[PDB]
């Protein structure tokens, strides 16, 4: 997962060039030029093993989740690191509880707009107000300006 | 913009929060040392004959037993608190478990294993 | 859409509960008003009777 | 019954924790060494109690968080 | 610090910090173990749901009140109820708060002594004080005289007080209360076809009683009217549909208060035990007690009782005295409001039973000067 | 499911409107009850004075 | 290691390792000895073809199901089926895998005890556990309440569950199921001229039932429409040609579920035994059971049953309650998916009947605490 990309981090997109060459070795002749990975895996399967296109659907779905429909190269990287997950879940959820306690210095049990805003400011991440509201509703699922431990876990779900 | 970009941003946020928690731990241990040096009256053991030393040691043992009793009570309270936390964690999980059982299928072969099987040993990253 | 339906149902349930509570409160207070009005009428009559008694005595 | 038994057990445990302090058979240097031992034991108890305070505060905060999550569930 | 004004009651536990207007947490006092087997694994099923949680899972529980008639019959369940009240409904550890329980008049001593022993040993409060449930209801009215009829859910008692001097020889305690009215309503509903038997369905009958029943101003005229017209039949929807129609059961259930012969009790109604309680008092304070009759407790919330009782007493009493019945709108929580007022007083601050005093004299301290 | 969700949301809106109207009614009746309580207190004072004068006469 | 979630069923054996989405091997449970003489020498003719092999050579076999109505009537054949399932369809020796069988409610004890004795002596598993077929189907839906109607191929049973507490006094087991519908369809096909008699042709009639039959929303209107127009007559090609045309036999075969008087059974349909099963429950959990009615099992896959059943129950039930029928698309394997989920739980890991326990108490251990 992270090991593959890290050992290829010093390299550019030419990994995907090699991936395309390997696909041309098997499934040369792509039509969409867009996300289509079921065909190559199915051709790999047709070499004698047990048919299972559920894996193909899983891999072809792991890429598109942003809701804009795009499948970027970075989305391919996310799909590859997510099809087999090793150092996931932000490691220890106890660390997540510690971080949530850090967020709730008021010890009120609800992370407010102020708490998340100041945490982002401390991180200093430049995210648009549209994305700000998106991430808020990712945390604040019921959208009431408060975030409990469960909502924080949802927001940091799959976050490491 | 990019899913990998947002994942990297979340990783950096995690690093920031981890550093802040490390700062909290450094503050905690520093205050621990400060309060330990403050509360514990030093060992004033200079130029004392036997008898006053005996008196001091006896009063030290008395205060030792007192603070042991205090810490024992606080330990009982902390055990009660952690038992309550575990039980209410189970309660919340009961309110928020059920369906969350891991529906995972083993027909999903790991990609690295498939790559190695199909290509021998030339899948060195995966 | 199913999640949306669940949210709509719970909102409707809460609104109906509040409506029922308000109905009960209005019923109680209106009964109090009726009782107090009857008492006030009787009190006016008693006051007139007392003034008549004062005069005659 | 048990609450009275709880008090009896608590005080007996504390009595056991009280160690038999005997220095009258020791030279005053050994007396000072024993005093050092007593002060170090009191320091250990202070550190343990402070850690209990911190963890107890942490547990209280988590209890508050659990209450908030229950409010969300309600 | 602040004092905890708990009020055990029988049917609803009302608690809250001293100095407020209303109790913070009000919830039924029932502890119900599950009765079926249970097949789902890991569902997190507890062994006893107490308080308001067992009024939502009552379909598969066997609810049982731990307080029968003022007295406490099941000490383990009562301890569980207190533990829940302190830790989950108020979330304040009892190690740092005085408590002010309440107790009905003429109750067994052992009940009170066990109550104080529990509060001092298990919960380990700093200091607790037990007060009679009627003096508080007199506090809440802002009076200092008057005869208070505190018809709770467990027991109805009638304590007369003058100028702050209680009259111990004139307390008339009667054991008819809301629970017996619930049972009698459940027994007369069977005359139309509706059978409620399970201990869970007693709650449904209680809801019917609360929402529909009322006290008739004149009983015979209402019985005649309900038997000719149909203007009284009010319908009610069960927790599953199948609406029911209550006819003259509406005013026959709470009529038991004024004619305890309906449920086979010998004694006289609440309209005549008040007059008897007055007549036992001295001849010179009867006018003040007549003019300051106070109602309290939950069961005195029936629509139309403050007029029926006044009519009855005016019939009994001499024609010259003025009969007035104080019925504040906050009747249900009157005892607890009075408890808050009493706990907030500065003059009362030295009457608590301090823990060192209990350690020196044992649980029998409550009968002593610290009453 | 979509049709059911739409109907549920409409029901919730209707219940909210009813709740608002009930709030208005409750506040109005509360004010009227307070006014009549003051009136009854005045009645009581008048009766007290009349009773005292009757006794004297 | 991983657990084997087998599910004997009656008509299709479904098995697979715990933790997946679908059973690994699904094949009919039939064992058919050859019936003719056989003249070719050295052809390698076996003495009994089991499983899916006997659905291809069924032309010269006499297929016979080893499970009649939930219960097992022919233990040797069932042992053969299990041996095939373990060794050839999964290829995992049972010496290294726990097993989780499933059993219908209200079945004879001897069946369950013999099942555990076989699993422990012949196949020699490490530990096996037997679970009721309806609780699993409730697991798969991700609920924790609800009344599940599991209309399999052998027996239709209706287990209500609330908050994880099963109600043992409200289980209504009815022995009408898919097999009786196959026999009734085979019996009404004779009204057009098509006669199926051989035990091999029962499979052809089963295929006709699966592919063509559907449940009518309103029975009389469909009977009137099919008797005037010809828009319903759907044709089907036998395994040798000679297409057949099914008229109003299409919705008359599965109508037997709602009117068991067609096959002479006295009891009420699956639309009324669910309502009766609900009404036996307590008065406070009927709304939740009404709202969470779950369908499972193979026979509930008829096109248009989730609407007919809802219409019928809405007719029976009070008008205020909301009636909702959960019909997941993965109905057929719902029991096995639930079995996989249950076997994958950590809390369940200590409920298995370990072999040393069986050695100490004999086969009667299954009725004991380890249920
Ligand atoms: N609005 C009401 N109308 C009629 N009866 C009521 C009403 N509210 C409560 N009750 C009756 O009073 C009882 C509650 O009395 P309560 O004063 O709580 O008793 P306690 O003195 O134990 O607190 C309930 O059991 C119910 O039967
Ligand atoms: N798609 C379908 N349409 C109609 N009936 C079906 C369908 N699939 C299966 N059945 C019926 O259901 C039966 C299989 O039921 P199943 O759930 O396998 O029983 P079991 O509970 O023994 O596993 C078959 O005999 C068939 O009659
Ligand atoms: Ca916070
Ligand atoms: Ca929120
Ligand atoms: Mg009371
Ligand atoms: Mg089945």
């Amino acid at each position: 997962d992270d090991i593959y990309k890290a050992a290829v981090e010093q390299l550019t997109e030419e990994q995907k060039n090699e991936f395309k060459a390997a696909f041309d070795i098997f499934v040369l002749g792509a039509e969409d030029g867009c996300i289509s990975t079921k065909e190559l895996g199915k051709v790999m399967r047709m070499l004698g093993q047990n048919p299972t296109p559920e894996e193909l659907q899983e891999m072809i779905d792991e890429v598109d989740e942003d809701g804009s429909g795009t499948v970027d190269f970075d989305e391919f990287l996310v799909m590859m690191v997510r099809c087999m997950k090793d150092d996931s879940k932000g490691k220890s959820e106890e660390e997540l509880s510690d971080l949530f306690r850090m967020f709730d210095k008021n010890a009120d049990g609800y992370i407010d707009l102020d708490e998340l805003k100041m945490m982002l400011q401390a991180t200093g991440e430049t995210i648009t107000e549209d994305d700000i509201e998106e991430l808020m509703k990712d945390g604040d699922k019921n959208n009431d300006g408060r975030i409990d431990y469960d909502e924080f876990l949802e927001f940091m779900k799959g976050v490491e | 913009i990019s899913a990998s970009r947002k994942l990297q941003l979340k990783t950096l946020m995690l690093q920031i929060a981890k550093q802040e928690m490390e700062r909290e731990a450094e503050e905690r241990r520093g205050e621990k040392g400060r309060v330990l040096r403050t509360r514990c009256q030093p060992l004033e053991l200079d130029g004392l004959g036997f008898e006053e030393l005996q008196d001091l040691c006896r009063q030290l043992h008395a205060r030792v037993d007192k603070v042991d009793e205090e810490r024992y009570d606080v330990e009982a309270k902390v055990t009660k608190n952690i038992t309550e936390i575990a039980d209410l964690t189970q309660k919340i999980y009961d309110l928020r478990g059920k369906f969350k059982r891991p529906t995972l299928r083993r027909v999903r072969i790991s990609a690295d294993a498939m790559m190695q099987a199909l290509l021998g040993t030339r899948a060195k990253e995966s | 859409i199913e999640s949306d339906l669940e949210r709509a149902e719970e909102r409707a349930e809460l609104s109906e509960g509040k409506c029922a509570e308000l109905e009960e409160e209005l019923k109680t207070v209106t009964n109090n008003l009726k009782s107090l009005e009857a008492q006030a009428e009787k009190y006016s009559q008693k006051e007139d009777k007392y003034e008549e008694e004062i005069k005659v005595l | 019954g048990k609450r009275q038994t709880e008090r009896e057990k608590k005080k007996k445990i504390l009595a056991e924790r009280r160690k038999a302090l005997a220095i009258d058979h020791l030279n005053e240097d050994q007396l000072r060494e024993k005093a050092k031992e007593l002060w170090q034991s009191i320091h250990n108890l202070e550190a343990e109690k402070f850690d209990l305070q911190e963890k107890f505060k942490q547990q209280k905060y988590e209890i508050n968080v659990l209450r908030n999550r229950i409010n969300d569930n309600q | 610090t602040t004092a905890l004004v708990c009020d055990n009651g029988s049917g609803l536990v009302k608690a809250g910090f001293a100095g407020d207007d209303a109790p913070r947490a009000v919830f039924p006092s029932i502890v119900g173990r599950p009765r079926h087997q249970g097949v789902m694994v890991g569902m997190g099923q507890k062994d006893s749901y107490v308080g308001d949680e067992a009024q939502s899972k009552r379909g598969i529980l066997t609810l049982k009140y731990p307080i029968e008639h003022g007295i406490i019959t099941n000490w383990d369940d009562m301890e569980k109820i207190w533990h829940h009240t302190f830790y989950n409904e108020l979330r304040v550890a009892p190690e740092e708060h005085p408590t002010l329980l309440t107790e009905a008049p003429l109750n067994p001593k052992a009940n009170r002594e066990k109550m104080t022993q529990i509060m001092f040993e298990t919960f380990n409060v700093p200091a607790m004080y037990v007060a009679i449930q009627a003096v508080l209801s007199l506090y809440a009215s802002g009076r200092t005289t008057g005869i208070v009829l505190d018809s709770g859910d467990g027991v109805t008692h009638n304590v007369p007080i003058y100028e702050g001097y209680a009259l111990p020889h004139a307390i008339m305690r009667l054991d008819l209360a809301g629970r017996d009215l619930t049972d009698y309503l459940m027994k007369i509903l069977t005359e139309r076809g509706y059978s409620f038997v399970t201990t869970a369905e007693r709650e449904i009958v209680r809801d019917i009683k609360e929402k529909l029943c009322y006290v008739a101003l004149d009983f015979e005229n209402e019985m005649a009217t309900a038997a000719s017209s149909s203007s009284l039949e009010k319908s009610y929807e069960l927790p599953d549909g199948q609406v029911i129609t209550i006819g003259n059961e509406r005013f026959r259930c709470p009529e038991t208060l004024f004619q305890p012969s309906f449920i086979g009790m010998e004694s006289a109604g609440i309209h005549e035990t008040t007059y008897n309680s007055i007549m036992k008092c001295d001849i010179d304070i009867r006018k003040d007690l007549y003019a300051n009759n106070v109602l309290s407790g939950g069961t005195t919330m029936y629509p139309g009782i403050a007029d029926r009782m006044q009519k009855e007493i005016t019939a009994l009493a001499p024609s010259t005295m003025k009969i007035k019945i104080i019925a504040p709108p906050e009747r249900k929580y009157s005892v607890w409001i009075g408890g808050s007022i009493l706990a907030s007083l500065s003059t009362f601050q030295q009457m608590w039973i301090s823990k060192q005093e209990y350690d020196e004299a044992g649980p029998s301290i409550v009968h002593r000067k610290c009453f």
